[PDB]
């Protein structure tokens, strides 16, 4: 049958219906009984809020037919359905009303029946926080009492209101859930008629709320579409009459979720029939967002456990640093490409490890397929992992692509964790945090070693020079904006970092590009535009657009910004720098330190002392934190001499920049030896022995002006 | 007595025409005065030097039979079959060119392959291994075996996926399973001849035949490699009408079809030393418009604002403003040669197929395309030079348009309202179901060229605002898809200010003016991939489903030549200009009769755009009957 017809069919048996009833009214009581409902001043509610008219004596009511008759035009164009829809909405007023006036209290426990207003005084002020993220009408009969105890204690634990009308009524209380208003879960009655009173409940938390009159319908559809959230689940086999219903819940702008085959209307009428994730296309339909996403792992998660401190005493598994080759990827992918909530462990689980403190190989792939993702948003989905990880109580990640550090704690292992908790924080997040750009989720966490170096050339190397070539061909001068990301903020307040082509953000995971990028995707985000205007000094790179966006979001705890300087007004270093420059005025250069290296720099002081004095957003003049692709940036201390200041290097950061650095010496008309005239740990590591060794090479630093 | 259009910028120049003494298309309409009914009704033969012959349209009186014997049925099944026979071949050299191309495309050429993800799906269609090749080896494969569709003699020819097995069992049984595009062209011609076909059904069935080749391949290979090399079309706004015209910046029009040119012009108007030669001349900068399909097509894929339809191209000239008229083939009035020669334009064809006596030769080189592009552009750009200003009069007319409306960006707005956890995404469900459901009454097509037999774009813009009001959401392309742009259809405001509830209500939750603009007459074939897309996931047959198409001002044999294969594959099409059929009363009987029992779908003759919408609900709401929605 045509969905029109069956509508339309429904209808007029729900006024066939009513019909029946007020005659049995007119016959035991006369056309002159009244007729009300408890503890209500707004009469007839359906009827009151669509002719401002209210009923108080039977034969009004029976009068009252006429509207449902005026209402049901059996012509096949949208706006007909929803006013039939709407009719046999107010013939369920009516045959409800008619119960009322044959019984004094037609209802009993366990069903509430009709609903006062003082509830809905109580019960609407936390529809309006969001306390109930939204109602849940859930009318017939599930397959199998198990499975509708599983669905009510579901929504019932998402903190929502469901109301229950029909057969599951009985389902629900040999499921052993437990009903009542502070239960938030209410059952009206056993027909189908009774769901009038949750739709009683929006419209006249509309006249309370909204402040609407009576008598204003179509402005009371629209507060009842857009203010309360509800929706309706209709179980087991539908008839033509609560289809017909169901069209009223379309008219106050109630999707209907059924799992029964019927013609769809996109976001307004769908079939689910998998009960397990019937919840899930529910809020989905009514655009409802749980406050706080559903985690399975079973240690704790809050961002406080974020930059919790693990020891060596107290670490487990360390996958990363210098030790270990660890590289985490997202990449697009085609939609069958992935299959959703897909997790594999390729290679030794924690389990596995019963020795000491060992360390892993650990290749974090993730595929993500979306409708509208792109290849550009790649970085900002990686950028999210640190955060992702780090939430969680016990475990540690810094570093960005393949330079990678995790450790895992000894409390989360004997709290029972394992590698499958990692996908399952990721698939969850990523779509919690982008949920209109991301479809699907797979992650594939690779411990084993062929694997891990079987996907790092393959798919996490050429992801990375790809995305590192695209930064290579951008000058700051070329572009017009930079962008201001405080996502650390956290912990430094007054800290605030400006992305440039030529200037990544100092942890190294946040590019010009990402940054941009994270704007089209969040224009509330953290990384906001800043034009490049106002130009005062290209040489140290101080704007005056810059200066004032930094003291807005510093809270006026900075003033003044130089980008390319670190003596004149430094930009802040926030904590996750993954290297260190610090001023030696013996050399009239400076030094660099990276986190990995652990023995002492010819400045007295260890990554972790100096570490204490550059970071916490304060201005400090001679000490800065940076990425490790900042060294060779032509703009790095343009101002004071560029990378020509550099004299003493731990051997790792020689080796890994050899190529990077090379080229940007002989860009600034130094020998291709430049990378050999620094000093390092193998050499000496003391300014007494460290400044014979830079008069022995002759270095451009020594011939410099002082920088001071 | 007759208003001339309903676009007032086309009457504010119609008057500055008189007055400036220069003729135009209506004029010589005027001209024309009582046309001969003969050749109006389709009783005329000139096919050999016994004739030429008329017999009566009026059966049973006057001459019946010519002289070689073919009766009237004869004579006009013979004419309307190399109508199709010309429409199809247009669009043959069309989409050959565009093939042609893709075979020449090169990783650091002038044509490149712009959508990989596309052609690694079309090469899926011919068999063309994708895994692991070099992405133009690929191309080149998949092109020689599109070309291999227009004159292969042995073996069948690739058809698209989309098209329902359904549809080409019944071909099959029908006989009318399509060819080589050049084979039945040649087929057509020949049956044509004197003394060869003489029966109205072989002929007619031959006609449909041959359309198949153009909706399905010509055209169909034409716009999928179109969008493999200039890239496929997405949502993107522009402007319309002819007040895109700047009168300081200088007016570059691109008139006619193949978009290869056009596509090589737009990428010129960025050269620096084209833009600062702009510049040079006195001008603000280069103003590139387009006009008919190749406007279309140019502005679907980057924006560019459409000048006008096809029966403005003579009043864009009269703006004095046009520096350059560049066209190319197809539709290009020969007019245009004597008219601009009142004026400082220079009226420029490009193309050897196309040549036009006393324009301006300059033959577009697809050796080196944009170099060749640029020497065209630099001589509009000079003739900047030569304008003069103080008879220059631009009306202060142009509406915003949305267009870009392929398949592909159909399907991924419809992607929005599915419930991640519940149904696909990437299909037309969404679609399917506001249709089976009832909310949307039907899908309807508004093609069509403008005729001086009606209104310019008065039958176009009352059949698609009738047909919106029903909730039947309306899809154009060509000069009608024009006509919707310039009236301010082409708008996701046009939803509230004229659709009806359902498909208000579809617009909304979709972000989707009411109207959408498919592109150019050759992606008409993206709204057979719709359809028979639909039609596959519904497990039904094209002639199931309620949709139709119109054609309210059609004139080129193109047109029939689209009307024909639309019936044929299955979709009921109204035309609102009188074919020359009425002189043979079988012909006549088989086109809006018969042709129901053969393909499920029939054409109507229907000059009242208003009765037309009547039908075309009635017909929908009927066949919506048939399948119990
Ligand atoms: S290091 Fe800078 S760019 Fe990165 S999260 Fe911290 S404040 Fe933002
Ligand atoms: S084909 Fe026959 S009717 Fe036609 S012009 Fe020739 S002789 Fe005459
Ligand atoms: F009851
Ligand atoms: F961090
Ligand atoms: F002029
Ligand atoms: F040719
Ligand atoms: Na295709
Ligand atoms: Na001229
Ligand atoms: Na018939
Ligand atoms: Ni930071
Ligand atoms: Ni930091």
């Amino acid at each position: 049958m045509n969905l029109f017809q069956t509508v339309f069919t429904g209808s007029k048996q729900a006024l066939a219906a009513a019909e029946g009833i007020v005659k049995q009214a007119v016959d035991e009581k006369g056309r002159d009984y009244k007729v009300a409902f408890p503890d209500t001043a707004y009469s007839l509610p359906v009827i009151f809020a669509a002719t401002g008219k209210k009923i108080t004596n039977v034969g009004e009511l029976e009068g009252a037919l006429d509207i449902v008759r005026s209402l049901i035009v059996e012509e096949e164009m949208l706006d007909k359905l929803l006013n039939s829809g709407l009719a046999t909405a107010v013939a369920a007023e009516i045959i409800e009303a008619a119960k009322y006036v044959l019984s004094d209290a037609p209802y009993a426990e366990p069903c509430v029946g009709f609903i006062s207003d003082p509830i809905i005084r109580s019960l609407g002020v936390p529809l309006v926080t969001g306390d109930i993220p939204g109602v849940a009408v859930i009318l017939g009969e599930c397959p199998d009492s198990e499975t509708a105890a599983k669905i009510i204690k579901d929504y019932q634990s998402k903190g929502l209101l469901t109301c229950l009308v029909g057969k599951v009524i009985d389902q629900a209380i040999e499921g052993k859930v437990k009903m009542g208003l502070d239960l938030r879960v209410i059952p009206l009655g056993y027909d189908v008629t009774s769901v009038i009173h949750v739709v009683t409940i929006a419209i006249r938390a509309a006249l309370i709320f909204g402040g609407i009159k009576g008598g204003q319908l179509n402005d009371i559809l629209k507060y009842t579409a857009e203010r309360v959230p509800a929706f309706v689940n209709a179980f087991g086999p539908l008839s033509e009459l609560v289809v017909s219903a169901g069209a009223g819940a379309i008219a106050l702008g109630f999707p209907v979720l059924t799992d029964q085959v019927v013609p769809e209307v996109p976001t307004l009428l769908l079939t689910q029939k998998d009960y397990d994730k019937m919840v899930k296309t529910s809020l989905e339909a009514r655009n409802i967002k749980i406050k706080i996403t559903e985690i399975p792992i079973p240690v704790s998660f809050a961002a406080a456990f974020e930059g919790e401190r693990i020891r060596k005493n107290d670490m487990l598994a360390e996958f990363g640093g210098n030790k270990t080759k660890a590289w985490e990827l997202v990449m697009c992918a085609d939609q069958g490409e992935v299959e959703d909530h897909k997790i594999e462990v390729i290679g030794p689980d924690i389990d596995t490890i019963d020795k000491a403190p060992g360390r892993m190989p650990l290749g974090m792939l993730i595929k993500v397929s979306g409708t509208n993702m792109q290849k550009d948003f790649e970085p900002v989905l990686e950028r999210r992992l640190h955060y992702f990880l780090n939430y969680i109580e016990g475990v540690m990640h810094v570093g960005q692509r393949n330079l990678t550090w995790v450790r895992i704690g000894k409390e989360a292992f004997e709290k029972g964790f394992r590698l499958k908790h990692f996908g399952e924080v990721i698939y969850a997040k990523m779509l919690d945090e982008f949920g209109s750009v991301v479809d699907k989720c797979e992650v594939t966490i690779i411990t084993d070693p062929g694997k891990a170096e079987e996907l790092e050339g393959k798919y996490a190397v050429p992801r990375y020079k790809e995305r590192d070539a695209r930064l290579e061909s951008l000058v700051d001068e070329k572009v017009d904006t930079f962008y201001s990301c405080n996502l650390c903020q956290s912990f430094a307040p007054a800290h605030v970092c400006i992305v440039t082509p030529e200037r990544l953000g100092l942890c190294g995971a946040v590019s010009w590009l990402d940054a941009k990028a994270t704007l089209e995707l969040n224009p509330t985000g953290p990384c906001q535009a800043v034009p490049k205007e106002g130009v005062v000094d290209e040489n140290l790179g101080i704007w005056e657009k810059v200066n004032e966006t930094v003291s807005k979001i510093s809270q006026g705890a900075v003033t003044s910004v130089t980008l390319y300087s670190i003596l004149q007004d430094p930009m802040t270093s926030c904590g996750c720098f993954e290297c260190i420059t610090g001023i030696m005025p013996e050399a009239n250069g400076v030094v660099m330190v990276n986190r990995e290296f652990g023995a002492t720099t010819p400045l007295g002081m260890t990554f972790g002392e100096l570490a204490s004095m550059t970071g916490g957003g304060v201005q400090t003049p001679g000490f800065m934190g940076h990425g490790r692709q900042f060294i060779a940036s032509k703009k790095f201390m343009k101002g004071e001499g560029g990378l020509g200041r550099i004299v003493w290097m731990p051997k790792e950061l020689k080796d890994f920049v050899a190529e990077k650095l090379n080229k940007t010496a002989k860009e600034l008309y130094n020998i291709d030896n430049f990378a050999d005239m620094i000093c390092d740990e193998t050499i000496a590591t003391e300014s007494e022995e460290v400044v014979k060794f830079l008069e022995e090479k002759g270095h451009p630093a020594l011939k410099m002006d002082p920088i001071m | 007595e007759k208003a001339k259009s309903i676009d007032q910028a086309t009457l504010q120049l119609l008057d500055k025409a008189k007055q400036d003494g220069v003729e135009t298309v209506w004029d010589r309409k005027a001209d024309m005065k009582v046309q001969c009914g003969f050749g109006s009704a389709g009783v005329c033969c000139r096919n050999c030097s016994m004739g030429p012959c008329r017999v009566s349209p009026v059966p049973g009186k006057g001459v019946e039979r010519g002289i070689c014997g073919a009766t009237a049925d004869v004579i006009v099944s013979r004419n309307f079959a190399r109508m199709v026979a010309a429409g199809t071949a247009a669009h043959s050299d069309h989409g050959r060119s565009i093939a042609l191309s893709l075979y020449h495309t090169s990783k650091d050429g002038d044509i490149k392959v712009k959508d990989e993800n596309k052609l690694k799906e079309v090469a899926k269609s011919f068999n063309v291994e994708t895994e692991g090749r070099d992405i133009y080896d690929i191309a080149h494969d998949v092109a020689k075996e599109g070309l291999s569709n227009y004159g292969k003699q042995l073996g069948e020819v690739t058809l698209p996926p989309s098209l329902p097995e359904k549809r080409k069992e019944l071909w099959r049984k029908l006989g009318v399973y399509p060819r080589a595009v050049d084979r039945e062209i040649a087929a057509v011609m020949h049956s044509t001849h004197i003394g060869c076909n003489a029966d109205a059904e072989a002929m007619i069935k031959m006609s449909m035949r041959c359309s198949l080749t153009d909706g399905w391949m010509g055209s169909f290979m034409g716009t999928e490699f179109s969008d493999i090399m200039f890239g496929t079309p997405h949502s993107i706004d522009t402007e319309a009408n002819l007040g895109v015209l700047e009168k300081n910046s200088v007016n570059v029009v691109l008139h006619g079809h193949e978009p290869l040119l056009s596509e090589m012009v737009v990428e010129a108007a960025s050269d620096p030393e084209l833009v600062e030669l702009a510049k040079s001349v006195g001008a603000d900068g280069i103003n590139l418009c387009g006009m008919c399909c190749t406007g279309n097509e140019v502005s679907m894929r980057h924006g560019i604002k459409i000048a006008g339809n096809f029966m403005q191209q003579e009043l864009a000239v009269v703006t004095g403003a046009v520096d350059g008229l560049i066209v190319d083939v197809q539709c290009i009035m020969p007019a245009l040669a004597k008219l601009s020669k009142s004026y400082h334009t220079k009226f420029i064809t490009t193309s050897p197929k196309a040549h036009i006596t006393d324009s301006i030769y300059m033959e577009f080189d697809e050796e080196n395309p944009l170099d060749s592009a640029k020497k065209i552009l630099k001589e509009a750009i000079l003739n900047f030079k030569n304008r003069d200003q103080s008879k220059v009069m631009i009306p202060e007319l142009k509406c915003k348009a949305i267009l870009g409306y392929s398949v592909e960006e159909i399907i991924n707005k419809l992607d929005k309202v599915v419930n991640t956890q519940i149904g696909p995404m990437q299909t037309v469900k969404p679609l399917a179901d506001v249709l089976v459901s009832g909310v949307l009454r039907g899908a309807a097509a508004v093609v069509g060229c403008n005729n001086p037999k009606v209104v310019q774009d008065s039958a176009h813009i009352e059949t698609i605002k009738g047909l919106i009001k029903n909730d039947v959401i309306v899809v154009v392309t060509g000069c009608a898809a024009q006509a919707a742009a310039k009236y301010g259809l082409l708008q996701k405001e046009a939803a509230e200010k004229y659709a009806g509830p359902g498909l208000a209500t579809v617009c909304k939750l979709v972000d989707i003016p009411p109207v959408l603009h498919m592109g150019s007459c050759v992606d008409i074939s993206r709204i057979l991939d719709l359809v028979g897309r639909v039609a596959n996931l519904l497990g039904v047959d094209m002639s199931d489903l309620p949709v139709a198409g119109v054609a309210p001002e059609w004139m080129s044999e193109k047109a029939v030549a689209i009307g024909t294969y639309v019936v044929t594959s299955g979709i009921d099409t109204w035309l609102g200009v009188a074919p020359p059929v009425t002189g043979g009363p079988e012909v006549v009987d088989i086109l809006t009769n018969k042709m129901e029992d053969w393909v499920g779908a029939k054409f109507f003759i229907e000059t009242d755009p208003h009765k037309a919408v009547e039908q075309i609900v009635n017909r929908m709401n009927e066949k919506r009957k048939k399948l119990g929605i």
